[PDB]
């Protein structure tokens, strides 16, 4: 019922493609991969990173608070 | 002549579901993960079958049979640690699959989503009983704790717990029936996954833009065939570097001791993928409150399609709800960390705040944010 | 006290990612277990035939197995009898049942050391720190008979007397048997006893890393072939105006 | 990779190390004195070994093949007639034969009275068949390898 | 609009398979039997699952666990004897289903017939290893005998039998892997039954006249719904009277003794549904020839669609081939009787003549009879 | 298992308490004897089957828990075996420790005739003939 031939109505659209044996599999891989990755990470880093930053701060604070919770209070054994 | 691929009644279903299936051209690597889950299921089943040819479900001999598998069966340690780390890989791929479904608005496929949350419940039950199966110290005490908190239901809870146990406590009958149930449930999971694929294939897949991708669809073969093969290879790389190099970084050492009913461990945990729910279960000082908190913490995914108040399906063009989503992932990681911690200061107040924030972000903050985002685009 | 002391990290010869065990150290640690540790501790899941091809030859392990006496039966009169041990025999029990261990060790049960570096946090570092960490208790805390202070044991009151000192045994290869050397050898032996597949696992991991380093860029290249037919596709909209 | 995975799983379905350890016996050696048979344990079954004299060899070889209940001579039961090796289970109800008893001077079962000769043949009794002889191997004479 | 039964994607499969499926009006009670098989399969699975809740696959405690099921578990004797007599009922229904397919010309549905032959092989293997599972005398000795006949294969047979055994004989590893395989094979049988129904619903079902029943077809609901419920209720009457009144008329008494490798039984037989194959194998005075005789007996049952040389489909109007068919069924009864008898006079010559007549009737006499009928009816 | 079938709770408890069974280990790991309880099984006469073979002239007396279901004829076979001890016919030579029983396969059983007239005294005053005792024990074995 839902196969190729009856998916959508498309008019006046031209597509050009070439054979995979005709073109390279890695056309300028590093020289255009690096700026594209940098663009994607600079468009998403402010939405993604600060929650995990404050997870790191909460994790370190909780671990150190537990460590000083196990620490001996020097105020005890001071009266006698 | 006759095209055999489109006419043979067994090859027609295989064609329509894997070869000539019209898939969106722009789906990212996250859409690999569900196929990985299926592969993981098969891997688990295969490894489970090769654990079943030597495992004995007797409390006198279960630990001895597991050690015999690890020490005397040829490459039996390999199959056992592949089974354990494949359960861990199953839950990693399951969590990322659910996160993809939450982020890209795929829950509007409501029947597929509900069959999914049924599959998630079945997989969690299977993994729990499987972890009980080696009959270590940790297995026995985890089963005892989970069933004891399951006894919190009024007027039927003690009877139901003694019915599940087959006795006064966790004993030989519990281990044998857990072996039977852990054997039989992954085939029900496979059948439910077939229903899951059918309910997806009535309407096609979603794309990361969330738009109607009918203008740009490609056949599943060879594009997503080779993409799924590459994802399978990467998942196998991570699974074998988990098995062959760090085989005990995810398990607990106390499971290598035999089950002592007289000796209790100083700190009782489930395995890591349950841990966040355990934190929610101990964020309320009431037994029924914690039990219902765990049940609604899993069932809030089923409640999720009724909370969508935005005119855009995906979160690609929705930055405020993106921020709320990553805060949700953040305090899910926080609840996972709290669930492995003992119950003292400040873990109690951190877990309580994390559970409150989890339920308030899913229930309250995301629909209000979607209303605000619709107001910003002059739509509301 | 409820406060715990973590053992430090020691530079083990098997600590590395592809680093196997030193088998002479496993042989020396088996000698340490046989002469010292076997009087109280058990090795129920380790047999003599596991030592063949690891520390000893077939005849050496056969002699080691036949040095001890194993209960066997039933005879044709229906009675038990002692026999010399063989390669299929497991390591002998110190006690017939754990209640005899409780009676002989002042109420304490010496655990089975077949998974003792797998069942403890720290692994062989914890075993080395426990064996080489016996010291005098500090002031304020006092301990009774049958108890010994050990800062690495949880609760700092272990029921095990210090079993290792300088020259507690004589090695077969003439190695000087100091306390640190004997503890290192027995920790290596216990690491092998918990993980007998360790060297084979690391060899498999090395072959896996080489095969994945070969296969991942090639499968990536096949994917980018079959997808670079699509990733250079160009579109054009030509409405008739 | 597929070869190694399939081969490892198939080898996992094969015999384990403890089964391969229990299959081979320790060295029987030449501890057997003249006339006496001794019994070891092998695969949950008794195993009788005995030194044999030439007069007993000819006395067992005097009995023909086809005239008995089962056709089997003395010459094909053992490779070297100096020693006789057999599984010490009576084949009627699974009892143990008594060493050096019966009218033929071989074995006798106290359960229901089956007379066995020096070669393990049945001649008098309700046993439906003989006592089976395992397939052993002859190394240098200090070691015989059965199993 | 609201015709959910034919618009819901899950519900339309059940509709198309069981409610609006066009079935021939004139099919007799024989067409009930396959549906009974599916129900009987479900019964086996359910009873087996509860039998898996208390059974241990250890050679020191398998018999003890069976006695503990029969004595201490509440209605455990009922579950065990329903499982055993349901295996017998399953093979009765298989024999009648196969006989219907042979008589009424249903083998011309070739894919359905071949999937059936695979199903029959899987069910026979499952029942064999399940009979090995209680670890009585007859279980151990039948497993030893059948594996020795497997070892009759030249140059690969002995290594294959020691690979299947996991050692030198039938032992601990054989029993545990037989429990694993006996658990896992009925789910593959259920999947192959789904493929069976898929191919049959692709081609439609046959009627006793062998004619095109497209002119007179009725919905499956409620006619064959109430007819198969009547058949299920009759089958449950026979199964429950076999369980509650004569529990041991089909079983063997020597399986109530523990397995003794020292003591061999005076006469070793398999169960009654393997006795005709045992008599076929035992008649030829060779090992490899007998194993090939058993395999090629079930394989000429598979080869049956290539021997049909008649212009009519069913045997309703073919009296000579009817006589030959009833002689064949009579010969199968004789072979089943001979398979339970020891090898003395005249059972060897009776079994030899029975097997020779069986292969001669299937391979030679039936197509010659069909050609004679085509001559007599003036077809050509 | 005898409660609610043949005996009451106190009767079966007295039956259990009149025999001494094996218990252990204690606090110092030593086996010791104790009075029997209701959950205790029926005591074995021998610790291992080789001791049974040594005590019973090579022969092993089988466990009679399924001896009705493991023999052809059921309790008819047990009743015919217990009441069917007869003198051997001519031409049959019988060794020591063996007894002629035509219902036994091979007609040479290693069990001496275990029941006779007044072989025990019944609690209910039933006369203990050989046939009555054999019928009672065959009914008990069918129940077992
Ligand atoms: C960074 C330096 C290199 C660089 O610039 O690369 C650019 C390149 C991106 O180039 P682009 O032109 O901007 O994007 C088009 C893609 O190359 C088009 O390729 P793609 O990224 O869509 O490929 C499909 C995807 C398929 O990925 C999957 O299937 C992943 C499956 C999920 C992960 C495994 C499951 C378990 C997870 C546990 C947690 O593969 C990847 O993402 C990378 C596969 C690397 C294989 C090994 C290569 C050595 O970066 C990468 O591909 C990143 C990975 C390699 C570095
Ligand atoms: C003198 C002999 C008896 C004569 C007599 O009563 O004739 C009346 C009557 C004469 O039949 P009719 O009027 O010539 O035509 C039959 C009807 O049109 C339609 O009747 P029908 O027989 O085709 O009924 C459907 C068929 C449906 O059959 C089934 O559902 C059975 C399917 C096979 C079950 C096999 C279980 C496993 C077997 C292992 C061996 O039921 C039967 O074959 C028997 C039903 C018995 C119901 C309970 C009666 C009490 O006899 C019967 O209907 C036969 C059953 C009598 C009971
Ligand atoms: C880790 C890195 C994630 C990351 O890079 O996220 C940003 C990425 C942006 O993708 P998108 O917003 O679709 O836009 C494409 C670029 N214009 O967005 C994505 O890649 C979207 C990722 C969606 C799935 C994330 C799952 C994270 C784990 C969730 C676990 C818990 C799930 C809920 C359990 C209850
Ligand atoms: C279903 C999926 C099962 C898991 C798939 C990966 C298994 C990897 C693995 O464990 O490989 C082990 C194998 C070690 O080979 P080895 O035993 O040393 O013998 C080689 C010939 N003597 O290692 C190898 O053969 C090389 C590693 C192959 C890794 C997979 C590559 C795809
Ligand atoms: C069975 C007992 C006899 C049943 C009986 O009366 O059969 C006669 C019946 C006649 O049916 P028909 O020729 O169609 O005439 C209808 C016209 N009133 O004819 C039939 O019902 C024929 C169909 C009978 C099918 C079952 C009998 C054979 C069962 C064993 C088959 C074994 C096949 C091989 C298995 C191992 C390989
Ligand atoms: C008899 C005097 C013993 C000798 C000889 C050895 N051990 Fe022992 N050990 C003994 C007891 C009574 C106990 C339990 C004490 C308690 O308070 O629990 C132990 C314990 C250990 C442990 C476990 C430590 C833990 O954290 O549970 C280890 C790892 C251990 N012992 C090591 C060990 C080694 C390596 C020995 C040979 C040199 C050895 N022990 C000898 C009693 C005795
Ligand atoms: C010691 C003298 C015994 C007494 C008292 C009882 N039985 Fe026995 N029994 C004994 C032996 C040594 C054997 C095996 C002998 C042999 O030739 O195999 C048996 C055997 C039986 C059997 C099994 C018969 C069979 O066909 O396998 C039965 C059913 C049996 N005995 C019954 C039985 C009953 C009911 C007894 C109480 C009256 C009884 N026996 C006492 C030794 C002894
Ligand atoms: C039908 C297929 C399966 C079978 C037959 C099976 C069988 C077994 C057996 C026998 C064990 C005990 C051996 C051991 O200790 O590892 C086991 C353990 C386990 N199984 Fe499975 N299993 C199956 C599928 C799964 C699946 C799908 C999961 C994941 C949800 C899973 C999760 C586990 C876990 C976590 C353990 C504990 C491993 C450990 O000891 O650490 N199993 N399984
Ligand atoms: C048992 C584990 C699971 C398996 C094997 C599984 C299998 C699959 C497969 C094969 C797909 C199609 C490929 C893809 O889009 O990734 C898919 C898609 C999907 N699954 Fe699952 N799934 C599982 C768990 C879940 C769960 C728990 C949910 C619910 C949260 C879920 C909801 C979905 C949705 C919504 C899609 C559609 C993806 C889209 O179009 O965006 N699945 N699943
Ligand atoms: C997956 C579902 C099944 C499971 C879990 C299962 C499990 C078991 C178990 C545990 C036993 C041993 C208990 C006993 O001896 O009665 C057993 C026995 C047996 N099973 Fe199954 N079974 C299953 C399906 C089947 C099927 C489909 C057949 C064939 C019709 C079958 C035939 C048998 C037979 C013949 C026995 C021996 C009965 C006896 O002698 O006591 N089983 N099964
Ligand atoms: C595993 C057991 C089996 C099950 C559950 C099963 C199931 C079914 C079902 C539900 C039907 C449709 C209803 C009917 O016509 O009776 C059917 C028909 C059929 N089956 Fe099976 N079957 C089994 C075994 C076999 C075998 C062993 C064969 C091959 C000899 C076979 C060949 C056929 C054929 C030819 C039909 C068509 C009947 C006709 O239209 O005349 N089946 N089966
Ligand atoms: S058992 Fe040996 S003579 Fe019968």
């Amino acid at each position: 019922g839902r196969e190729f031939g009856n998916l959508a109505r498309i008019r006046h659209v031209i597509s050009y493609s070439l054979s995979p044996f005709e073109q390279r599999a890695f056309p300028s891989y590093f020289s255009k991969g690096i700026p594209n990755v940098l663009r994607r990470t600079r468009e998403r880093i402010l939405r993604v990173a600060p929650p995990f930053v404050v997870v790191y701060l909460i994790y370190t604070w909780g671990n150190q608070e537990f460590e000083q919770s196990k620490r001996k209070n020097p105020a005890m054994y001071e009266n006698d | 002549m006759t095209n055999m691929r489109k006419t043979h009644p067994l090859f027609k279903i295989i064609n329509h579901s894997f070869i000539d299936l019209p898939a969106p051209s722009n789906i990212s690597s996250w859409w690999n993960f569900g196929s990985l889950l299926g592969v993981c299921l098969m891997v688990q089943i295969i490894t489970g079958l090769f654990l079943a040819m030597h495992y004995t479900s007797d409390t006198m001999t279960a630990f001895s049979s597991v050690t015999h598998i690890c020490r005397d069966v040829n490459y039996g340690w390999l199959i056992r640690y592949m089974h354990a780390n494949g359960a861990s890989m199953f839950f990693i791929c399951l969590f990322l699959h659910v996160g993809r479904g939450l982020y890209y608005g795929s829950y509007t496929f409501m029947e597929t989503w509900n069959i999914g949350v049924l599959l998630l419940f079945a997989v969690m039950a299977t993994a729990f009983m499987g972890y009980v199966l080696p009959w270590g110290q940790m297995s026995f005490w985890g089963a005892t704790v989970i069933t004891n908190l399951l006894s919190a239901i009024p007027y039927i809870g003690t009877t139901l717990v003694e019915w599940i146990w087959g006795g006064f406590s966790v004993d030989k009958a519990t281990l044998t029936r857990f072996f039977a149930f852990h054997f039989i449930l992954p085939f029900i999971i496979a059948a439910l996954a077939i229903v899951h694929l059918l309910f997806l294939h009535e309407t096609g897949s979603n794309n990361p833009t969330g738009l109607n991708s009918d203008a740009d669809k490609i056949p599943f073969h060879p594009y997503y065939t080779i993409k799924d093969i590459l994802g399978i290879l990467i998942m196998f790389l991570i699974l074998m570097t988990l098995v062959l190099f760090f085989p005990d970084m995810l398990g607990d050492p106390d499971n290598y001791m035999p089950a002592n009913p007289l000796n209790t461990p100083p700190h009782i945990k489930p395995e890591w993928y349950f841990l966040f729910a355990y934190a929610i279960l101990r964020s309320i000082p009431n037994k029924l409150g914690g039990v219902l908190a765990l049940i609604l913490s899993i069932l809030i995914l089923a409640l999720m399609p009724f909370l969508h108040t935005s005119k855009q399906r995906s979160l690609m063009f929705r930055p405020i709800t993106q921020i709320l989503y990553w805060i949700l992932v953040a305090n899910l990681l926080i609840l996972t960390w709290i669930g492995g911690q003992p119950v003292e200061h400040p873990f109690i107040i951190i877990g309580q705040l994390a559970s409150i924030s989890y339920f308030s972000i899913i229930l309250i903050l995301m629909p209000i944010s979607g209303i605000i985002e619709d107001k910003m685009l002059k739509l509301y | 006290s409820d406060l715990e002391l973590h053992p430090p990290s020691y530079p083990w010869s098997h600590r590395g990612l592809l680093s196997s065990l030193d088998h002479t150290s496993i042989r020396r640690g088996f000698q340490v277990y046989k002469q010292v540790c076997s009087s109280c501790h058990s090795m129920d899941y380790v047999a003599y035939r596991h030592l063949v091809g690891v520390c000893y030859t077939e005849e050496e392990a056969k002699a080691l197995a036949e040095e001890v006496e194993v209960q066997d039966g039933p005879n044709d009169d229906g009675e038990m009898f002692m026999r010399p041990g063989k390669l299929s025999d497991y390591f002998p029990k110190p006690y017939p049942n754990p209640e005899a261990a409780r009676a002989a060790n002042n109420g304490a049960l010496p655990p089975d050391l077949s998974y003792i570096v797998r069942a403890r946090h720290g692994g062989e570092d914890y075993v080395f720190s426990l064996l080489t960490g016996y010291c005098e208790p500090p002031t304020g805390v006092s301990l009774r008979e049958g108890l010994y202070f050990n800062p690495y044991f949880p609760g700092q009151a272990i029921g095990m007397a210090p079993p290792i000192y300088t020259e507690v045994l004589e090695y077969d290869d003439g190695t000087p048997a100091t306390m640190s050397q004997v503890a290192k050898d027995v920790a290596t032996f216990l690491r092998w006893a918990s993980e007998p597949e360790h060297d084979h696992r690391k060899r498999m991991g090395l072959k896996m890393l080489l095969m994945m380093g070969l296969l991942l860029p090639l499968t990536y290249a096949m994917k980018r072939h079959k997808w670079s037919v699509l990733k250079s596709r160009k579109l054009a909209y030509r409405p008739p105006k | 990779a597929a070869k190694n995975v399939v081969s490892q799983f198939v080898s996992s379905m094969s015999a384990s190390a403890d089964v391969l350890a229990m299959s081979k016996i320790e060295i029987k050696l030449s501890d057997i004195p003249e006339g006496k048979n001794m019994a070891f344990k092998w695969r949950g079954k008794p195993l009788f070994v005995r030194h044999r004299t030439k007069k007993e060899i000819d006395q067992e070889a005097a009995v023909e093949v086809s005239q008995l209940r089962d056709p089997q001579h003395d010459l094909d039961r053992v490779k070297k007639p100096e020693w006789v090796i057999l599984i010490g289970v009576c084949t009627h109800l699974g009892c143990v034969p008594i060493a050096n008893a019966g009218d033929f001077g071989g074995y006798y079962c106290p359960c229901h009275g089956s007379h066995y000769d020096a070669s393990g043949r049945i001649r008098k009794g309700p046993a439906p068949l003989n006592l089976e002889v395992p397939a052993y191997e002859f190394t240098s004479d200090d070691v015989v390898v059965v199993g």
